[PDB]
């Protein structure tokens, strides 16, 4: 939330690294089917679509 | 729309304006007292054709235990322009000899502008009489450009950081061959 | 980190910016081929202190 909106530098959440991947790849990259881990990718995923 | 990265690497010979190339590109406004060996850790906004680009610049110099450290900032490199003094003729021909298969070696199959910077001082009478000395004269821009077609380079143009000549145009033409993606692969094994 | 502060994070960036090259300083990426490109940016997300 932080990283996003700031007065003196903003990342947007379209770059796309060196392999292409978006937030939403490496999002999706890390998760897992461990309830741990699903709670929160699916959480973060929505967050940053909205 | 989202910038996209390019990595972009000086490589010649020293006291040829490479960081003072850097520099007036960066700031746009020469430095006359103090010019670090070095210009560093530098990210600039340019747009060609409809495309935004950060362009991330590297330098390379060779004077003392930064040679050892040089290969380094090969690796994941888009674009070099190989630089040149125009007023200094014994760049020229080192460039064919040790610069290119270095660069070759750490790095192929990328995009190399060759440059030569300073015009200013081709037509300086200091320069001349130096050059006349040894019965020599200033790089004539006809070996510029043979050289240019003889080591495979993406695009010749000169440089004039005092003046600030040419500069906008030549990172421009560098930035136009970074983002071509070469083509494909070449012999790729079964 | 000690308990999440170290007291020389603010006085080096204070000499870094009265030394000239505060630019330089911040954003210095490591060389081995081990860790390319980390900064510490990278390590202050990593730590997890905001
Ligand atoms: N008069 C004049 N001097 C220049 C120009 N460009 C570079 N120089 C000089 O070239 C010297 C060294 O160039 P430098 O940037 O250090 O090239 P490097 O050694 O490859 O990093 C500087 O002290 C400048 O005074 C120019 O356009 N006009
Ligand atoms: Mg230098």
């Amino acid at each position: 939330n932080y990283l996003t909106e700031n007065p003196h530098k903003k990342a947007d959440m379209r770059r796309q690294d060196s392999r292409g991947n978006t937030v939403l790849h490496a999002l999706v990259a890390i998760a897992d089917n461990t309830r741990e881990n699903t709670k929160f990718v699916t959480k973060m995923y929505d967050l940053l679509l909205l | 729309m989202a910038a996209i990265r390019k990595k972009l690497v000086i490589v010649g010979d020293g006291a040829c304006g490479k960081t003072c190339l850097l520099i007036v590109f960066s700031k746009d406004q020469f430095p006359e007292v103090y010019v670090p060996t070095v210009f560093e850790n530098y990210v600039a906004d340019i747009e060609v054709d409809g495309k935004q680009v950060e362009l991330a610049l590297w330098d390379t110099a060779g004077q003392e235990d930064y040679d050892r450290l040089r290969p380094l900032s090969y690796p994941d490199t888009d674009v070099i322009l190989m630089c040149f003094s125009i007023d200094s003729p014994d760049s020229l021909e080192n460039i064919p000899e040790k610069w290119t298969p270095e660069v070759k070696h750490f790095c192929p199959n990328v995009p190399i502008i060759l440059v030569g910077n300073k015009k200013d001082l081709r037509n300086d009478e200091h320069t001349r009489r130096e050059l006349a000395k040894m019965k020599q004269e200033p790089v004539k821009p006809e070996e510029g450009r043979d050289m240019a077609n003889r080591i495979g380079a993406f695009g010749y143009m000169e440089c004039s950081a005092k003046t600030k000549d040419g500069v906008r145009e030549v990172f421009e033409m560098a930035t136009r061959a970074a983002l071509q993606a070469r083509r494909g692969k070449k012999k790729s094994g079964c | 980190l000690s308990n999440g502060r170290n007291d020389t994070i603010p006085v080096l960036l204070d000499i870094a910016e009265r030394t000239g090259n505060m630019r330089e300083f911040i954003n210095s990426p490591f060389r081995d081929i081990y860790y390319r490109g980390q900064t510490a940016l990278h390590i202050a997300i990593e730590r997890r202190c905001k």
